[PDB]
């Protein structure tokens, strides 16, 4: 199982947990696992000449943890979406794989029949990663063929109901940045 | 607004209304000039927004 | 009278004896290549400006 | 030793990754250009929204 | 030089590269006349918004559909698109001789009319037993 | 040769006999119902933009507009699941512009498929033919 | 070389990638991808043309074999062409003579050419040569 | 419009002058254009070549023309540190093909009985 | 301009009113089933124009 | 090149063609109307869609004058 | 911030704004070195060129697209009326009784 | 490596025996029958002896004297048509698989799942709130009569609440129409 502590703003942070479809899905739920725990921190001190040592500079770079990322895309009713980890906007995506990875016979039978379930929010079949996006509507079988599933919510439905309760600003974005302040596994 | 006519168009005006209709009325190959595009792009777009200030204050 | 050749015999050939049309022209100009230049079953030439 | 089960499904997929990136790369300019168009229409409402609530004052 | 004067003449290759406009960009008109909704702050669907377009034509795009009260700006950029592609001179045969008659020429679009086949006025002469 | 191929059945204009009409008099004649007369079951489909497309029409209680006899006044199917990327103006024109370089590929550069100067281009000479492509194996072959 | 671009070159590189007045136009998300059949043929299935000249090691020995490679053929492209089909891994500087082909005159005598070159003077690290049979 | 070292000195005695074909797939910009307003200056390359005030003609001294179309395609940019800054080895077509002999090898040509 | 339209496909046989001034004064049994086809096709090539 | 040539002007009835341009906004320089979409439609289909009742109004007269253009005459049979 | 109180009564009106114009302006954006210039000098307003200002009210006198809007909102006021009143579906229903007579 | 270098030159030449002439080329039929993989072994084979013989062609131009015509010059007939042999099953093998992308790329183009900002596409019916009548008459009725009759009273707006009206003719009638034209 995996946890997060998503501030609504300025406000004290709730518990939201995962289920992991690890037994159905092998590839993605791992990825999930791993984004959680942040299994690599990268720090580099240039003092001792971090600097001028070879492959540098991939410290000043995402660092593949869903801590301190942000909860952007909400369509209230529909979804919530967030860990954008490699730009603070929504776009692009950053996988733990590579930049990139894709398993079709996982997609292959993506089914998203029950409310909650927890997937990607993938730009193409090809392309998943580290954005996901929280089901909040039971009905939504236009996606039987794009997403991928790998866990789905046990707690905090009703905070991240209240992301979805929370009114957006003229950028479609809400006015209080919601924040993924703590997360890991269990 | 200082727009270039010929000794004509000067009495298209009166018999259409001002220079908002004179405008608009005729239509592009009807209106050969290319001022006859900066302007009037800048009366639709004043219209559009007349027609906002108004229902600003209906609501 | 649809047997007058709808393409004609003086178009440089397909040049593809397999029984389709090799490449269409994109082709004839590699194997052209092979015209201006010399041919394979080339023997000596009498000529004084001689290749090498 | 063509067994068409096992490649031209691989052929297909290196296709279609390359369809499948152009097409939403070329929603670039479809985002990057056009979102802040509707930007400036999402800001317009925000500043009709207010007026009224300043204008309807001095209609009391 | 003496390549330069019989390799300079080969015709280089040729398009009608049609005006863009840089003053009025189309594309930024299916924005315009756009309901917005209140709560959400965005461009509620208007369904009635598709069929007030005079859809402009382009050479990168499509067709980009603008409100009938902006289609003025793009008066010229559509008779260039009509217009046949090649200069005149070059489907000038289609002008001068008595095929005039079996040519389109609306906006010099020097494109065929519809033409029976040879079986067909056959059949369609036959079957009024003329 | 296909003069001879003839048949000179009666030796004059009408080379060949006529069969006869099946019948006598054009009154005898079956006649077919004229097309027009058909006027088949037309269908309309109205869409509103409110939601009360079908409930409204059949409160308008229609029976025959003039000359109709209505037949039937259903409501379905609508553009019930259609995708909102057919009307996302980021989505319909990335769609909008494949369209166009699918045509400006097989519209340009627009060559003609014949004309008469595609033969003068073309024929040759017998010497000067001879001239371009000519080879000793030609020559070699000849003694060979 | 003319620079002029010409009309019917495209029309026929059209049709030897797409059957061109038939064959609708692939994707350019394809057309413009490593994956469009013409550079798909060539990441995979190579076609060139390495003719090393025998008149240069014969019953010499030379330690600076000599190549006739085509003329696209970059120094590197040359030496990841021996190290990876003949194994030669020897290399240590490629020099270039970009050497227009030769004319010549056929028994008629009209004007022949043999398609341009390359003469890249590969410095060998081993003195190589060949054992002509006497 | 394109990395102007190809048209100026990169450096002091003009170092990256000449013309430069890239392969359409790779993100280099490239100067060689056979647009009609960009051959009055591809032609000179050819027949002339360049002239730096340093006193050394840089992309053509001597006879035979350049062939501005079977050059290979760009690799990178010169730094004044080394040669070239190489940029995108996606252009170097470096054979890529293994071989083996082993199982079922495939002679070069095929017999008939 | 004018050059007579009413009196073309007016002849009793099709060998009239039509300018076949290339005759010659003897044309070979090969030379005069030609001008019978030539004569029997500009009537037929015709008007199957001015039909379509 | 031009993807998508536009279609034509005022092609609303169903067996006519159009009228010229000009006359419902365009270019003058020709006096007749030829919508390709209504002569590769075949007969059958033409006199399909429409009535008798409708087709005597759309092959309309307006001779003198012009059923577009108020006040002007039917530029389709003046000189030019 | 909107109280929602307050916004069901904009989120109600038959009259909501168009919202969408200013991408309907002439384009001017170029080097702009010569964008002061027409400040000192007059002419701004020439060969077509007009600066926008967004504004909130009009003038009321002599706008002829103000006048022309309120004697189509006061012709909104006489229509909406008369669908209470319920005549609109009287009439509406005259027509089909004169529709379906034959 | 100074023994790879005979990987180069001709066999039975370098031991002065004049050359044999290979059987054929590789048929159209059975090439096509093997792996892409295992076709690539073939080309590099292939291609293995073109800079076989193209370092030996010249040698019999560059020393034309003494040596003259090359035998046997065939070869260069057979490892030609076997390379253009290859260029067909891979350009074949290569349609039946755009074919197929182009295919399946053909609706994802019409169910339209894409998106620059990744996520999932809204629920489709959500956006569109409109609802159509499917109407049916029995004789045609004018397409402005039905914009008046059916439409809406209690609106106030040009249009009168209906978006489009459509007058077709359902596809059994449009043949049966048809037929009653030949038959008339």
């Amino acid at each position: 199982h995996a946890f997060m502590d998503i501030a609504i703003g300025s406000q004290p942070p709730h518990r939201v947990t995962f289920e992991l479809f690890t037994k159905r899905c092998p590839i993605a739920s791992e990825n999930f696992l791993k984004l959680c725990t942040g299994e690599n921190v990268l720090p580099q001190v240039s003092s001792i000449d971090g600097i001028g040592e070879p492959s540098f500079r991939d410290q000043f770079l995402p660092q593949l943890t869903y801590r301190n990322t942000t909860v952007h895309r909400v369509c209230k009713g529909y979804l919530v979406q967030g860990g954008d980890i490699v730009s603070g906007q929504g776009t692009g995506q950053l996988s733990i794989y590579g930049e990139s990875f894709d398993a079709p016979e996982e997609v292959k039978a993506s089914k998203f029949d029950r409310m909650g379930l927890l997937g990607t929010a993938v730009s193409a079949p090809h392309l998943n990663g580290s954005q996901f996006f929280i089901l909040t509507a039971d009905k939504a079988p236009h996606l039987n063929g794009t997403c991928i599933c790998f866990g789905r919510v046990v707690d905090g439905w009703t905070v991240v109901k209240a992301i979805e309760a929370i009114p957006l600003t003229a950028a479609g974005e809400p006015a209080e940045r919601v924040v993924v302040v703590e997360c890991g596994k269990l | 607004v200082q727009v270039p006519m010929v000794e004509a168009a000067m009495f298209e005006i009166e018999k259409d209304g001002g220079f908002d209709n004179f405008i608009l009325k005729r239509s592009g190959p009807e209106l050969r000039s290319t001022y006859g595009e900066r302007i009037r792009r800048h009366l639709l777009v004043r219209q559009k927004e007349t027609q906002k200030n108004f229902v600003l204050d209906q609501q | 009278d649809a047997a007058w050749y709808e393409i004609p015999t003086q178009f440089h050939t397909h040049t593809y004896a397999d029984g389709t049309p090799q490449s269409r022209s994109a082709s004839l100009a590699k194997a052209t290549k092979y015209i201006h230049g010399m041919p394979h079953n080339m023997g000596q030439l009498y000529s004084y400006h001689r290749p090498y | 030793t063509y067994d068409r089960e096992k490649e031209m499904p691989l052929l297909v997929v290196r296709r279609l990754q390359a369809m499948e990136n152009y097409f939403v790369d070329s929603l670039q300019k479809s985002h990057e250009y056009h979102k802040a168009l509707q930007m400036r229409n999402a800001q317009d409402m925000q500043t009709f929204q207010k007026d009224v609530l300043v204008r309807a004052t001095e209609k009391l | 030089s003496h390549q330069l004067k019989r390799i300079l003449n080969k015709k280089s290759l040729h398009k009608y590269n049609w005006d863009p406009l840089h003053m009025y960009d189309p594309r930024k008109l299916v924005h315009a006349n756009r309901y917005v909704d209140h709560d959400t702050y965005e461009e509620k669907y208007d369904p009635h918004w598709e069929h007030n377009a005079h859809l402009v034509p382009d050479q990168q795009f499509y067709n980009i559909p603008v409100p009938k009260e902006y289609k003025d700006a793009y008066w010229w950029r559509d008779l260039q698109a009509r217009r046949v592609q090649c200069p005149t001179e070059w489907v000038h045969f289609r002008m001068h001789t008595k095929d005039k008659l079996k040519y389109d020429f609306q906006d010099l679009a020097f494109r065929k009319k519809f033409e029976y086949s040879y079986e067909d006025v056959v059949a369609n002469a036959k079957d009024m037993c003329s | 040769s296909v003069l001879s191929k003839a048949v000179i059945q009666l030796g004059y204009f009408p080379n060949i006999t006529t069969t006869a009409p099946r019948f006598t008099k054009a009154d005898d004649v079956p006649r077919p119902v004229h097309p027009d007369e058909i006027e088949g079951p037309w269908e309309v489909r109205v869409t509103y933009d409110a939601k009360d497309g079908l409930a409204y029409v059949q409160s308008l209680s229609l029976t025959s507009i003039d000359g109709a006899a209505v037949l039937s006044v259903e409501e379905e199917f609508p553009a019930a699941a259609q995708p909102y990327a057919a009307v996302d103006p980021v989505y319909q024109e990335a769609v909008r512009r494949e369209m166009a370089q699918e045509e400006t590929l097989m519209k340009w550069p627009n060559v003609p498929k014949w004309k008469y100067q595609y033969d003068l281009y073309t024929k040759k000479h017998l010497a000067q033919v001879v001239q371009y492509n000519y080879s000793n194996v030609v020559d070699y072959v000849d003694r060979e | 070389w003319n620079p002029i671009a010409g009309k019917i070159g495209l029309v026929n590189r059209k049709a030897e990638e797409w059957g061109w007045p038939h064959q609708r136009p692939p994707p350019t998300g394809l057309r413009r991808s490593p994956e469009y059949f013409p550079f798909f043929f060539s990441r995979y299935f190579p076609d060139v043309e390495v003719r090393l000249v025998l008149d240069s090691v014969l019953n010499n020995e030379t330690t600076r074999p000599i190549f006739h490679i085509p003329q696209d053929m970059s120094k590197q492209e040359l030496v990841n062409y021996l190290k990876n089909i003949y194994n030669i891994d020897n290399v240590v500087r490629i020099r270039v003579r970009n050497m227009r082909g030769r004319r010549f005159k056929n028994e008629v005598g009209e004007i022949k050419s043999l398609p341009d070159y390359k003469v890249a003077v590969v410095e060998l690290d081993s003195p190589v040569s060949i054992v002509f049979k006497q | 419009k394109w990395p102007a070292w190809m048209d100026h000195g990169a450096d002091g005695t003009g170092f990256g002058i000449g013309l430069n074909r890239t392969h359409p797939l790779s993100k280099l910009r490239g100067n060689l254009r056979r647009n009609p307003s960009e051959i009055p200056r591809v032609l000179n390359m050819m027949i002339q070549g360049v002239w730096h005030k340093s006193g050394n003609k840089l992309y053509f001294r001597g006879g035979k023309p350049p062939n501005p179309s079977t050059h290979p395609y760009l690799t990178g940019e010169p730094c004044p540190v080394y040669g070239w800054k190489v940029t995108d080895p996606g252009v170097i077509r470096e054979f890529n093909l293994p071989q083996p002999e082993d199982k079922t090898r495939y002679k070069p040509y095929v017999a008939l009985q | 301009g004018f050059t007579m339209k009413y009196k073309r496909g007016t002849g009793l046989w099709d060998e009239d009113h039509v300018n076949d001034f290339d005759a010659n004064k003897y044309l070979s049994a090969r030379s005069t089933m030609r001008w019978y086809y030539g004569m029997e096709r500009l009537q037929t090539r015709n008007n199957m124009n001015a039909r379509r | 090149v031009a993807p998508w040539v536009p279609p034509p002007r005022h092609d609303v009835k169903v067996t006519m063609p159009p009228p010229p341009g000009g006359e419902v906004g365009g270019s003058y320089g020709v006096s007749t109307g030829y919508s390709d979409r209504l002569a590769r439609t075949p007969y059958w289909k033409r006199m399909a869609l429409s009535t008798y009742a409708l087709r005597m109004k759309e092959n309309e007269t307006r001779y003198p004058m012009s059923p577009h253009r108020e006040g002007e005459y039917d530029l389709r049979y003046t000189v030019t | 911030e909107i109280p929602e109180a307050a916004r069901t009564v904009m989120r109600s009106h038959p009259l909501q704004p168009q919202l969408g114009f200013v991408h309907a302006l002439p384009t001017d954006n170029r080097d702009a070195v010569v964008q002061e210039w027409e400040r000192m000098h007059h002419l701004d307003w020439q060969f077509g060129k007009a600066v926008y200002e967004p504004r909130s009210a009009e003038n009321e006198r002599g706008n002829l697209t103000w006048l022309r809007e309120v004697r189509h909102h006061e012709a909104r006021e006489a229509f909406q009326a008369d669908v209470d009143s319920g005549e609109a579906r009287r009439r509406h229903m005259a027509k089909i009784k004169a529709a379906a007579q034959v | 490596n100074v023994a790879a270098l005979y990987e180069f030159v001709d066999g039975n030449f370098l031991n002065n025996k004049r050359p044999a002439i290979p059987g054929g080329a590789w048929p159209l039929e059975s090439l096509r029958r093997k792996s892409l993989a295992d076709l690539q072994q073939i080309w590099l084979s292939l291609l293995k002896e073109r800079n076989m013989l193209s370092t030996i062609k010249e040698h019999y131009l560059r020393h034309q004297e003494e040596l003259g015509a090359m035998p046997a010059p065939s070869r260069l007939k057979m490892v030609e048509e076997s390379m253009e042999n290859v260029k067909r099953v891979v350009k074949e093998r290569d349609a039946e698989a755009t074919a197929e992308a182009v295919r399946i790329f053909k609706e994802r183009l019409a169910k339209g799942i894409y998106r620059y900002p990744p996520g999932p596409p809204p629920p489709p019916g959500a956006h569109d709130p409109t609802s159509t009548v499917k109407l049916v008459l029995s004789r045609r009725v004018d397409e402005e009569r039905l914009r008046e009759l059916l439409g809406r009273f209690n609106v106030f707006e040009a249009h009168k609440g209906i978006v489009k009206l459509t007058m077709q003719l359902p596809e059994d009638v449009l043949t049966q129409k048809r037929d009653a034209e030949q038959l008339w």
